[PDB]
Formats: C-alpha cells, structure tokens, sequence
C-alpha cells in the first residue's frame, strides 16, 4: 500500500531553532504580571509571597495552573471568575524533593512530572517501598493524553475534588500530607475523609493555597492497590475509582490498618470507614473478604434513584476491586 | 496599566499589548494570527484536533524543554515567554514537508484530514523529546488525539518507522 | 493509468501541512458576523417568554434572530414538518429556538448563555416504550413478507422469541456543522460555504426559507472534515440560520458548532427495538423468522422512513429463510431528530439477525460457523424482498476468512484458556455480512459531471459529489485520467458547486464512487469523440496538440456527463422489482478477552476479507474498511449516548462519550480485499465500499457474547444452552453485568444468590 | 433548478451593453417561460470555458445562439412530461423530470459558419453580414474662438 | 416573449440605487492587501537600479 | 489631545474618535462605513462619480441648505456637524426607489451603471432645492457629472419628466 523505502529520512539537528530572542530573554528576572479583558483581570505572580498578599489582598481571586477546569468551569458551566492569579511561576509550587517519608510535589507540578518521577523512583527502589507510587501510576495509566498531562497540575486535580478524581482515592488512602498556605499560616495535614466536606469543596480557607503534595514510601508489611472503572458516561458522577491500603503486624497477615477510598459512589471522594474499622485485628483470609464485602455492599450501598446511575454495576465494582486487592495482596504477602 | 503579554509562535515574536485574559490560544492562532492548521475539535481536551508543541526555557531545570498541549485550553496569559509550533512551523508543501507529515500522508493515514494536524504534532513532539522512540512510546504518544475516519492502524504502521 | 494502484488522497499532504481549507479555515470579511444557536432545554413545552435583555449587554451584541425575522417560510425539513424556528412549541432539548449575532463568535457565545426562556411544560415521550404504549408514530407499519408462516412455525423444532434493544451514535466527525453565507446585496443573491454532503438541499432549504427562486442561491464545498451521514440533511439547521443572519444584516455570517452544540442538535443513528421469533429445526436450519422493528425518530420525520426501508431489506443478512415476516414503525418522540448514519438502518437490523442467529446455534448446541454455512444463501438464490443475487461472494470471504484468520486452531486455543482461566475469558466469533448498492429511493440514483478541458490541455473535472475524506475527488480522477488516456497530474478537481453540477443527490448510500465514476466517464467519451478527428489527422502529436486543434477548429472542449441506474424499482405492494444494483460482501473474524471481574476488554485480533470488487484503488477501499469497522466497534462495544429521565442529552462531548481511540483497535488488524471478482455493474468493474463493512464491527460484539457465555458457565449456572439478552452497545456495565457471580449477586458477603 | 428557476451562463460579459438582458430574452422567448423566471448571475471560466472576449460587437448573434441550442435541449427533455400532464404548469413539468431521472442541465455552443478570408488569395467571407447606417449632423462655428455647438 | 420589447437593462434598477456590486465594491477580507504599480517616468531607459 | 468629528451620513451619527486630515468622505464612506454606492471615477473633481448631497444649517441665511459636493475631494475634517445623503440615503430595490432612482432606470439613463449614483445624487440635490425645477436647471445640475455610455439623451428625456 506503501513503500518506507522511499521516505525522507529524519535529520534531528534539522529541525527549527529554539527562537534565539527567547533565549536572551531568559535572563530577565521573573515579576508579577497583570492583565486586564472584558471581564478578567489575571496576575501572574512571580514570587510565593506576591501570591499569600494577593490572596491575603483578593480571597475570592481564582487561582489557574494548567486552566483544564476552569477552561471547561468557564466555558461550559457559564463560571465566571472576575480575579484569576496564576502561580505557575513560582519554585516552591514546582519543586519535586526527596525526604525521609515520601516524594514531594509542588502544587502546580504537572502530571507528566509526577509521572516521570514516580517511574523513576520505581525502578531505583525497593519494590516494597513504592507500593503507592504504582498505585498512582496505574491511575495514571489511561488518563487523558501527553497534551493534558504536560499542563493539567496535581494540585488543581486535588482542589477540583471531582467526586470521580482518580488520584484523590490514592491520596486518601495512603494518608499523603498536603502542605497548606496563606500569610502567615502554615500547616501539613494527611488527607482523609474530611478533606472533603461537601461537593467539590476542601477543606481550605478561601486565601489558602495548596503548595505542596508529599506521597509516602510504603513500609514494611504494607501493601496498596488502586482500581478504575473503564467507562464515564457523566461530566463528574458514577465512575468508580478507589485506592485500598493494608498495613499488617510486622511479619504477619494480621491487619493492623486498612483504607479503602473510593470516587464514583457520591458526590465525594469517600472512605468506607465502618467497614475497615470493623477488621483491625483480624486475618488476611476469606472470612475477610466475606465480612469487607458484606461492609462495602452496606456502606456504599446506592438509592435506585442515585445520580449516575449504573447502581448494580457500581456496587458489583466496589466488591470485585477489592477481591483484586484481597488476591493482589495474598500474591504479595507470598 | 497592563503589562504587554511576549510570546513566540513559530519562529516568530508575537507583541500582545492588550491580552484578555479569556483569549485561549487557539482562538489566538486562527483568529488573530491567521494560522488555522490548528483545529477546533472538542473545546474540553479529549480530541487532539488542537495539537501544537510548547517550548520553553525552564529556569527550575536549567533547560530548553519541548512538549505538547492542548490550544483550545491554554490561555495565552500563560504562554509569557513561552514558543509555540504549530503544524505550519514544522513544514509545507510551498516548501518542505516535515518526514512526519510525508509519513502520515504516504502511508494513507489521512482521509478526512481534520485531525492530521494535531496527530503530526503529536508525533512531532515525540521526537522533538526523543529522537530514537520505541514502538510503545509511538502509541502512547496519541492518547489524546482521536481520529473518526481511518481506524488508526496506517497511522501507527507509517510512524512505526520513526522506531528503534 | 492508475486505476488499480494505491494512490495516496489526493490532498492527504495539505491534510498533514495544515494547508487544507475547510469550512472555518476560510479568512473571515472585514464586516464578517458570527451567529450561536439558541435551544431548548425542554423536551416538551410551549415557549411563554423569550428575553434578550441581558444579551443585549455583551459587548459586540448585533441582534437576536426567531421565527418573525424570517422573510419567506418557516417550515423546512426534508418532509416539511419542522420549523426554522420554533415559535410557540418546543418539541426536544436541542431545538432551535433562535439564534443570537454578534461580532465575535467568543460575543456570540457569552449572548446565548444569557438569553433566557420561560416555559410551559407538556407530557413528553422519550423512550420507544413511551412511544408505543402512547401510539406515537410517524406514518404507518412497514412490511416485507414471503412464504407462509403458521406453516413456517408449524415445521420448526425449536422456536426461541425475544425482545432486543440497540444504542443510537452520534457522527463524531472531527469537524462539526459550519457555514459561511455571503449576501450579494444584489437580487437576493448568496453564497454559501458549506461542510454538508447535501448542497442542492442546503440551497433548495436556504431558497424556501428566504423567499427566493433556488437560482439565486449558490453553494460551494471543498471538502468536509468527516460526513458520516450527518451531514446528508442536518447541516441545513445550520446553514439556514446563518443565511438568515446574512440576510437580515446584509453582512457576511459564519457559524461553526462547539462539539457540545452539535452532538445535541443535529441528529444521531436510530435507536432500534426489536421483538423477534424464530423457528428452526435440531440441525440450526431457519424455517421462520417474525421480527417487529421501532426506531426512535425524535421530532421530525426526516430520513427516518428510508432508514426503516433499509433495515427491513437488511434483516436477512446472509441467510436464506423461507418463511419471513418483517415490520417496522418509526417512533416520533420528543428527541432531535435521527438522520442518516453510515450504514443507514442496516447495521441494526443486521445486529438483530445475528442476535437470533447466535440463539439458534446455542440452542441447537451446534458450533457458530456451522449454523450459519448451512442457513447461507447460494448463487442465485432470491431474497426476502425477491432480489436475485448475482455474484453472491460470501463463501468465498468465508472460506478465505476462515484459512487466513486460522479460525478453527484459535477456537482450540480460546477453549484452552477458558479451561485455565476463572476470572477472564475469551471469545471467538465469525460474522457474514451483505449490504444493498443504490438509495432506496429510485429518483436518488442520478448523477451529473461537467469536464472542460483548458487550451493548455489541463481539465477541471466538476461533479455532483463532495469529499469527506472517503477519497472521492482521488478515485473520480484516476477515473478521468483512465478514460481520456492522459496521467493524473493534467487533471483537477477543485470543489462540488451547485452551479456547476444542479440537482445533485446528497453525497450517501455509498454509492457516490459507482454513479459519479458513470458521469465522469461519460463526459470523458464525450471529449474523445470531439478530440478523434484531431488525433486522426495527427495520430502521433500530443494531447496538448489535439485540444489546440480542436479548439482552433472551433470545437467545444466543454461537456456534460450524466448517469442513471437503471432497472430500479422495488414496489413493497408487489414485493417485486429491484431494490439494489447489486451488493457488497464481507467476512470478519474477531477474538476478545474480557475482564469478567470489571467488564473491561481487549480487542485481541481482527481478520477481514472484503468483496470490493476490482478496487479503484486498493489503499483507499482498505482505509474504508479499516474506518467502517472501527465505527462499528464503536457503536457496538463503546459508544453509548445517556439522557436524563427529562429527556436531557447528558453524553455532550469525548469525555462522556467514547469513539474508539488508537488503543481501542484490535491488537493485529488485518484486512484483505477479495481477488479476481470484478463487478460488472459498476464502474471499471469496482464495487461501493463506504457503508458495507460497518457492520463487520459486530464480530467483535458476538465474540464478546462468546466470553460472556464462558464467564458464565464458569460462575453463573449449568444451563449451556441458557439465553441471555445482552443489548448493544456491549460496554463495561453490560458486560460485567452479565458476568453473573459472587459478587454481582452478593454471594460473597453470605447471602444466598443466582450465582 | 427543481423550483423551475433557471440559470443561465454564457461567456459574454457585461459591460452595460446589456447583453444578459438580451440573454434573458432569447431564454425567455426559446423556453417559452417569463423573464423572472430566469436569472444570469456572471461570467466564470469554470462554466463556460475558452471564451472569445466579449467583443467584434457579435455577443448577441454569437451567445444568443449558445443559449437558444441550451434551451432546445431542455425542451427536448421536458417534451415527454408535457404531454403526460398537458394542463400542468412550468414547475411541475420540471419536477417529473427531475424524479424520473432526466438531466436538468446542458450545455450550448454556436461556431459562425462560413468565415475564413484569405489575404493571400483576396477571397473568403470575412464577415458574417454587415451592420449600416446614415447620419446628417448640423453644426454652427464660432469663426472668433472655435467653439463649435452641435445644433 | 419579451423579443424586439423595450425592457429595461435587468440590472438598471440597482445600478439606480447603488446596489450593484461591481469588482471595488466586493467587501475585503479582513487580512487583504492593496497593491500599486511601479512604473518607468522615462520613454526609453536602462533601469540602472531600483530604491 | 485630539478632538471628536460628529457627523452624520443618511440620518446616522458617525463619531470619528481619530480622524486623519488627509482622508477623503469618498475613502470614508467606501472603506470605513462601507458605502460602496459612491464611486471612485477620477479623485480630481472632473467626474462627479463620487457625488453626494451634503446638509447643514447656515447660520447666516437662518435654514438648512442642501448641496452637492464630490466626495472624492471633501477632507471629513470639513464635516463636522453636516449630513451627508448617499445614493443608500434615498431609496432602495429592498425597501422602494425614489422617484429619481425609478425614472432614471425605467427611462434607458443607465447602461453600465458606473455614473448613475453620481447622476442620481445631483437630481435629487437639484429636487431638495426645487421641486419643480425647469428644463435649464435640470441640464445645468449635471455640467460636472460624466457618463461614458448613454450618450446622455435618455438621462436628461427622463428627468425631463420633473419640470417644471
Ligand atoms: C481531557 C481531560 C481528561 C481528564 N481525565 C481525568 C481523569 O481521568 N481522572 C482525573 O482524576 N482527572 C482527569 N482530568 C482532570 C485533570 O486531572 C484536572 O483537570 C487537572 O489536574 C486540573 O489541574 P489544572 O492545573 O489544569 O487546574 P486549573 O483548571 O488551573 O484549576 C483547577 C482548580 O484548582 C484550583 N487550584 C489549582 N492550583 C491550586 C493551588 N495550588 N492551591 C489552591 N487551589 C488551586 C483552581 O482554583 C481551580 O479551582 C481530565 C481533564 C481533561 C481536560
Ligand atoms: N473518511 C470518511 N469516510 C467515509 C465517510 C466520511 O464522512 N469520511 N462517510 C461514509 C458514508 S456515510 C458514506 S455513505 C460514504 C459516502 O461516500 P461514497 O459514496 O463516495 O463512498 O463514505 C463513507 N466513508
Ligand atoms: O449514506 Mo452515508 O451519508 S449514511
Ligand atoms: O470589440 Mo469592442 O471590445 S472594441
Ligand atoms: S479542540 Fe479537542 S482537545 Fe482541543
Ligand atoms: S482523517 Fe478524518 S478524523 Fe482523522
Ligand atoms: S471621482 Fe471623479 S469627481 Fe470625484
Ligand atoms: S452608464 Fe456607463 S458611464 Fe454612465
């Protein structure tokens, strides 16, 4: 139908120069930025402290990163946003630091970053030190395209709070601390269930900002997985995604902690709290995985009229994934 | 009391004295740059129809770097300093065509011909990171662009080529 | 001469350099407007208020345009029965209410949104069972009947009756509805530029709607950015919008839907209900078959009763049943419109045939293949409608399906993994399908051409047909090129105008290549004739010698072409006459892994063999193929549209809605067209290719199914030859859903269950 | 067109001689239907191809001709649905031609026969026919200046 | 039959009311250009150079 | 630092926030308002293609005065506070002719039709002056208006008709 033979073949110092203007440009030292439309004034800070004033100074200023939801909040849900500030800019939201308990993000890191990172440290580390790291690669997996991972941030995913985010489950799940700003204050807090109080809402005052994202090592005896359903069929509704954690007694199967988050089954990121609760102590076995069942058919448990719909399907998929889980983890603890 | 808005699209300096922060940069490329290769396929991200190739000098990373995104999302009050390519900037056929663009087209991987732009700049991003690609990373290189006419499988077998 | 060779798109190189014009690409006048369509947002209701107030504070505002601005008619449609305008009665969500103009299309936008309307609710239909439990139909039952069949069910051994639902689709084109329109000022005079496969309608509706006689309208088409059938009527909701901006401004006007806009508005496949039954002997052998069918039409008839017409001509497949009787009603409900759809009634009435065919094989516990080889036309045969097929192909795709696809050894290894595996399943399947050259609709069957040849000896081809992608304008030149004896690159085709080339047909039924390629060829002979004297006179001077003779010697280098089907006319009161030119013929085998633990599946392998006949060009007609079953995936496996109970389209654009994407086509992909089976009742012995291998997607529903059937003899029950309905599209929900376990029954958690 | 409107093209142009107006008269007058029936919109080299400029004042004879074989044509194809509905208007007519599949569209061409002089031989017509005429002018001078007035 | 009738120029009425469009009067796109010729002041000349 | 032109052409207020000196209501009126029923024939005055009715009170003789003028010669900075009446101002095939428009037409005054605003817009002047004006006057109105076509018998035979 065609024949290669006969292509051009690539010259890879061929291709356009990088605008050498740019380049001089780049010398300049970086300062804050306003623009003005028709309905929008946008600064774009330069520093972290420019952006703790602004916010300080505009509470209800909107923040944008990557714009993938607020382009769409915008365009699609007729939002308007009179302030836009834009901190993209600013190191401390981009820098990616290695510590003794995980990996840290800046807020506005794109998703390509934290992927690249996080493949990096799982082919350098242990196996069972990376068990939540594979867990947010395989999220990452089938996740939109390049084109809006190289933008869309991790802290724009987070704050977004889709009830169907496939990273938030992960987060919740494996207690990842979030290091949170505004003038003056400062504080780290692991999410959990309560970082997500009501649709789409955190629990963040309105001059707060998120600056960085720290996603933990795994520890000896700690195993976690994370599933997604394979269909969306609603802009933010009924997709169900989870992360699922087991820490064990040291050198035992003997739960000592137990998190399974899940998107898709309300109008938040949710933990099944009850149910886990109810196995600390107990074995890794199939009474187990009768009584998880039994837990997450109840406290998931959806009104025939629930938003979304898919209620049998949803339900079945909160109990295979955690049979996955269940096997997935009997495979690992050998 | 704005502050002008310098980017680059293809080359060439773009002066933006009067920036609306609204203005996404595909309504820029095709409605004041006059550069409609680009297309509108979607507005929401999920087609690809509105590939280009962003570049910039990374002050973090100490390095030139090159990736893609979407124009139908990208407000052009991020791009300060920031390069645009687009399917114009990388060949023709009043000049020379791009191996990329020859490619698709020899190996009949256009037939309506909307979404050829943002799937070239796709590819073309691709070996703007790595000349040398593996089969795989060909793939995946495509997860945001959407194709309704060929069934994708000359598109994968031209590029195949780029492989090793 | 390159009629055979796979010559690349002719503008597959502009396509990748960004150069291509479409619709939108065009440089926009000094003066240029831009109009946005503003909708319904009830399915049902009477219109009490329309308030522009606030639109007319966006900046850029120009003016809002309804039903009262408009200087001719409101009533349009291709059976008269919608309005340009709804002015009192809303009858979807997505119907046209208005339209806003501005002098920016972001201005354009930020009006619409704030237009605000005010309601009065009316009951709704939604549902096809709302339809038929309402009587709401358009026009009355369509039947096609032979044999006798109380007889028929009388002899059967097995009889198996049922209820079957399939998805709807939306086009997905990547370039969605747009039109320019450009007043003259003079006359009433306008031009139009147009993504539609339907000019002479666009100019026909533009005409009626402004008040004016047709010849004052002009439109032009370079090419469309994907057509599908979704642009055979439907463009016109746009265009003559936009028209009438253009005439009440006196400005140039442009519209180009968001993604959004257009998958509500403008129309989708139909929907099919069937309820069906069948009677066979213990040996699978067909000896009666009832099937009622109901579309869901939306609000306007439209190409809807053809579409039933289709289908009906369709519900036999390849199967040769001599008892039969099909019916189908059109459901008028409180939807947009469905309109044509590649494939246009056939995929779906093929899908229920398949269906009851995989329930005989099941219930007679005889392999798959074997039923349907055995229920297989032959050679001249008749149809259910008394065709007879000539050239009937389908054993010979079977049998080199079969060998190439390796078929029987893959069973063998299908049955060894489910024999190993619990929680994941394989499945093998191998469909036939048939599909009828030529519209339904006699009168459609006509095309023209208009060839001048410059004195340069450079030929601008004009003809009735448009470019979608299909490779029309490339297949229509390699035909000229050949008949006039001269290389490609003297020849030009430079657009579809309906003053060049009047009254076409919409560019449809596949059949644009077959008819176009007549007229094409016609004028060609016509210009030979002229040319032979001056060849005669110097048999060895060059082209370019002839034509300055010629035209020196006062002879016109300027002709028309025109082509007519012949011998078509069914009569559905005679169950006579021929429906179809003849027919396109395909085989696809398909193998699938599904995940029964969440539904997900791998497409593993898919094998082809198409009867195209002898292929205008091979690169081109394996491209159609590759298309057409991609879509068909799709519509079977992936693509599903969702409304509210309210009648809302809640699936608007490629986040909720899936068209297959680079890692959804089956891992090894092959596709081979039939050899040494030329056509001789088309053009240079070729055979239409667009519509026909569609529904070859289906092999992947059926292997699907296959996995299904193991999932469940692993976990559900003992029953192997257990019926289950499992509806298209097959998407995760369905599937897992059918998987029926432990776990979809709570089992699991020590309840007792089906499982 | 399938409303009975009609377009003509031809390769004159107009430049306020009003041949399109006598276009429209020949169509009229060959068709048998009303001028507003008929519409010229332009000259285009992609529906009349090779075109003589308008000039040789031979538009009319030479256009009007093309038209006129264009219009025989189309009456020759309406001429079966005439007698099929003899009471019936131009539209309808039209319509059943449409829908029986007869071409609504065709081509005309007139070449002037006859013509090929010869300098060389002082023979052969040169000309088609000859267009006459006769003028008596009066006139007052001014002796003085040489102003004039045409009187 | 309108032949050997005194109809008035089809065009006249427009051409009255400066409606019809003659080549000028064609709206410009909005990124047209205009164009004027460079021509010789001299009857009969080498062009030594151009500025 | 600069100053307002207000003025108005066929009954609409025209505001020119930035008027160039140089500039012509002829080019104003063709590619600024988009006018085009006033023609460029000469730009030197001798033609009277470009011919429009210019209205203004005089303070002096205490009324509206109603002239012509060639618009190819009138600076817009001569405007301020004048209506100006094209061709468009007076009638239309869309709405309904004015008397001049009709009887010019309908009397063979118009072949090419290049001339025949300018011809139109001086009668009409002529008429806001003089409804009943004589056969002199009617002859004199057109000294500075040209017509290559008509030879100009059919013109003056029809406007004949409005004396006197
Ligand atoms: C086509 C496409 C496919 C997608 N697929 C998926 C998917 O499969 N799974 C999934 O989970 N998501 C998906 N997304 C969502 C995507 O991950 C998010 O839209 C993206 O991460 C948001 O980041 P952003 O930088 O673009 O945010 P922006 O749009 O710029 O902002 C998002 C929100 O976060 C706030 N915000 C941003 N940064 C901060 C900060 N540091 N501190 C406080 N508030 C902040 C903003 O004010 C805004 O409210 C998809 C999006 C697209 C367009
Ligand atoms: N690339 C491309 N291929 C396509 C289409 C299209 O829109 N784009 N439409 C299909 C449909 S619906 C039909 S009916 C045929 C029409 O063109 P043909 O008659 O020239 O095959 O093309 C088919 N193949
Ligand atoms: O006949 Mo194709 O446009 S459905
Ligand atoms: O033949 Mo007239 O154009 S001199
Ligand atoms: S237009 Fe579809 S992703 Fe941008
Ligand atoms: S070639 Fe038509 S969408 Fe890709
Ligand atoms: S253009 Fe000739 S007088 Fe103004
Ligand atoms: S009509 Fe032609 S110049 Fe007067």
């Amino acid at each position: 139908l065609f024949n290669p033979e006969e292509f051009m073949p690539l010259d890879p110092t061929q291709e356009p120069i990088f605008p050498p203007e740019l380049l001089r440009l780049k010398d300049v030292p970086p300062k804050q930025l306003r623009f003005e439309g028709e309905r929008v004034t946008w600064i774009q800070a330069s520093t972290l402290k420019e952006l703790l004033d602004l916010k300080a100074q505009h509470p209800e200023a909107k923040l944008v990163v990557g714009n993938t939801e607020i382009g769409i909040e915008m365009k699609f849900k007729n939002q308007l946003f009179p302030m836009i500030i834009c901190p993209a800019w600013i190191p401390e939201l981009n820098a990616v630091e290695h510590g003794p308990e995980g990996i840290s993000f800046g807020a506005a890191c794109a998703l390509s970053s934290v992927e690249k990172t996080l493949l990096e440290a799982v082919a350098k580390l242990p196996t069972q030190k990376t068990e939540v790291f594979r867990g947010v690669l395989e999220q990452l997996r089938w996740f939109a395209g390049k084109q809006v991972k190289s933008v869309a941030s991790l802290g724009g995913n987070i704050i977004t709070a889709s009830p169907i985010s496939d990273l938030n489950p992960v987060f919740m799940a494996s207690g990842t601390k979030l290091t949170i700003v505004s003038r003056g204050t400062r504080r780290t807090v692991p999410m959990d269930h309560t970082f997500f109080p009501s649709y789409r809402k955190t629990l963040l005052g309105p001059e707060e900002i998120l600056l960085s994202i720290e996603i933990p090592y795994s520890r000896e005896d700690e195993f976690f997985s994370a599933f997604k359903q394979a269909s969306r069929r609603e802009d933010d509704i009924a997709k169900v995604t989870c992360g699922m954690r087991v820490l064990f007694q040291p050198g035992s199967m003997q739960v000592k902690e137990l998190a399974l988050c899940y998107g898709g089954m309300a109008d938040r990121t949710i933990s099944a709290l009850k149910t886990t609760q109810k196995q600390l102590s107990k074995f890794w076995n199939e009474k187990l995985l009768q009584d998880v069942c039994a837990g997450l058919a109840e406290e998931l448990s959806l009104s025939p009229d629930a938003p979304g719909g898919m209620i049998e399907f949803r339900r079945t998929l909160t109990l295979s994934f955690f049979f996955k889980f269940y096997l997935t983890v009997l495979k690992k603890l050998g | 009391t704005a502050d002008e808005l310098v980017f680059f699209v293809n080359g060439k300096k773009v002066v933006e004295k009067n920036a609306d922060p609204e203005t996404t940069l595909l309504a820029y490329l095709r409605r004041k740059l006059g550069l409609r290769g680009t297309k509108l396929g979607c507005g929401e991200g999920g087609c690809g129809a509105c590939t280009v190739m962003l570049s910039k000098y990374d002050r973090l990373q100490d390095k030139i770097i090159h990736f893609s995104a979407n124009a139908c999302l990208a407000p052009i009050c991020t791009l300060h300093h920031v390069a645009v390519t687009t399917v114009e900037g990388i060949g023709s056929t009043k000049t020379r065509l791009h191996p990329v663009q020859e490619r698709i087209a020899k190996s009949h991987g256009s037939q309506c011909g909307f979404c050829t732009p943002g799937i070239v700049m796709s590819m073309y991003t691709l070996l703007r990171n790595q000349p040398e690609p593996t089969v795989e990373e060909i793939e995946d290189a495509f997860q945001g662009n959407l194709c309704r006419c060929t069934g994708y499988r000359p598109i994968l077998q031209g590029f195949r080529t780029f492989a090793k | 001469d390159t009629v055979g060779r796979p010559l690349p798109h002719l503008a597959a190189a502009m396509q990748a350099s960004g150069e291509a014009v479409y619709c939108d690409d065009i440089p926009r006048y000094e003066n240029e407007l831009f109009l946005r369509l503003v909708t319904s947002t009830r399915a049902h209701a009477k219109i009490k208020s329309i308030d522009v107030s606030e639109a007319q504070k966006v900046p850029g505002f120009v003016c809002f345009l309804s039903a009262d601005d408009i200087p001719g008619s409101n009533e349009t449609g291709l059976f008269n029965d919608e309005t340009v305008f709804a002015k009192d009665t809303v009858t979807c969500v997505g119907h046209i209410i208005g339209a806003v103009v501005a002098d920016t299309p972001e201005h354009a936008e930020r009006a619409a949104h704030v237009v605000k309307v005010t309601y009065e609710d009316l009951p709704a239909i939604i549902t096809i069972e709302d339809a038929i439990k309402n009587n709401s139909f358009y026009g009355s039952e369509l039947k096609i009947e032979k044999g006798d069949l109380k007889k028929g069910f009388s002899e059967a051994d097995n009889v198996v009756s049922g209820e079957l639902y399939i998805g709807g689709q939306d086009h997905f084109y990547l370039e969605t509805h747009c039109t320019i329109a450009i007043p003259k000022g003079e006359e009433g005079e306008m031009e139009l530029f147009v993504s539609t496969q339907n000019a002479m309608k666009t100019q026909s509706f533009v005409a009626k709607m402004l008040g004016v006689p047709v010849n004052r309208i002009l439109v032009r088409v370079k090419r469309m950015g994907g057509g599908f059938g979704g642009k055979e009527t439907r463009s016109t909701l746009v265009s003559v919008a936009v028209a009438l901006a253009a005439y009440k401004t006196g400005h140039p006007v442009r519209c180009m839907l968001d993604r959004n806009e257009d998958m509500l508005i403008t129309g989708g496949r139909h929907p099919f209900l069937a309820r069906y039954k069948v009677g066979f002997m213990k040996t699978g052998t067909i000896v009666a078959l009832e099937v009622d069918h109901y579309s869901n039409a939306g609000n306007s008839r439209d190409l809807s009763h053809s579409i039933m017409e289709r289908a009906l001509f369709h519900m036999d497949n390849c199967y040769k049943i001599p008892n039969i009787r099909g019916t189908g009603r059109l459901c008028k409900t409180n939807l947009s419109s469905n309109t044509a759809f590649r494939g246009f009634g056939g995929p779906q009435a093929l899908f229920i045939a398949e269906n009851w065919m995989s329930e005989v094989a099941v219930t007679c516990g005889l392999p798959a293949e074997e039923v349907r080889w055995k229920n297989m036309y032959k050679e001249g045969d008749l149809t259910h409608f008394n065709q007879r097929l000539e050239g009937f192909s389908v054993p010979r795709c079977w049998d080199e399906c079969l060998k190439s696809s390796q078929y029987y050894a893959r069973k063998s290894e299908v049955d060894k993994f489910n024999k190993e595996n619990c929680w994941k399943k394989r499945g093998l399947c191998i469909i036939p399908t048939k599909f009828g050259i030529s519209f339904t609709v006699p009168f459609l069957n006509q095309a023209g051409a208009l060839i001048h040849v410059y004195t340069d000896g450079s030929v601008l081809v004009s003809h009735g047909g448009t470019e979608m992608g299909q490779g029309l304008h490339t297949k229509m030149v390699q035909v000229a090129s050949k008949a006039l004896k001269i290389p490609i690159s003297k020849i030009y085709i430079s657009e579809t105008s309906t003053n060049t080339v009047p009254n076409s047909s919409p560019t449809a039924a596949s059949v644009s290549t077959d008819i176009y390629g007549q007229a094409v060829y016609e004028a060609c002979q016509t210009i030979l004739k002229r040319l032979e004297p001056f060849k005669k006179k110097n048999p060895d001077g060059s082209w370019e010698d002839w034509v300055m003779a010629a035209y020196q010697d006062r002879v016109s280098l300027s002709t028309t072409g025109f082509y007519r089907t012949p011998n078509l006319g069914y009569s559905f009161e005679t169950n006579s006459g021929n429906a179809f030119h003849y027919f396109t013929y395909g085989v696809a085998c398909s193998e699938v892994e599904i995940d029964c633990l969440t539904g997900d599946h791998k497409n593993l392998r898919t094998d082809i063999v198409m009867d195209v006949g002898s292929s205008l060009n091979p690169a081109i007609d394996i491209g159609q193929v590759e298309g057409a079953f991609v879509q068909g995936l799709g519509l079977f496996t992936l693509e599903e549209l969702h409304y509210s109970p309210e009648g809302s389209l809640h699936t608007r654009g490629p986040s909720t809605y899936k068209i297959p994407a680079f890692g959804s086509i089956p891992t090894e992909f092959r596709v081979s067209l039939l050899r040494d089976c030329p056509n001789k009742k088309a053009i240079y012995a070729s055979k239409a290719v667009g519509e026909p291998p569609l529904f070859l997607g289906a092999s992947v529903f059926f292997a699907i199914k296959d996995a299904i059937r193991a999932a469940r003899a692993q976990h559900t029950n003992n029953n192997t030859k257990e019926l289950f309905r499992l509806d298209s599209p097959a998407t995760p929900e369905k599937i897992r859903n059918a998987c029926v376990d432990k776990f979809t029954t709570l089992c699991v958690t020590g309840a007792p269950g089906n499982c």
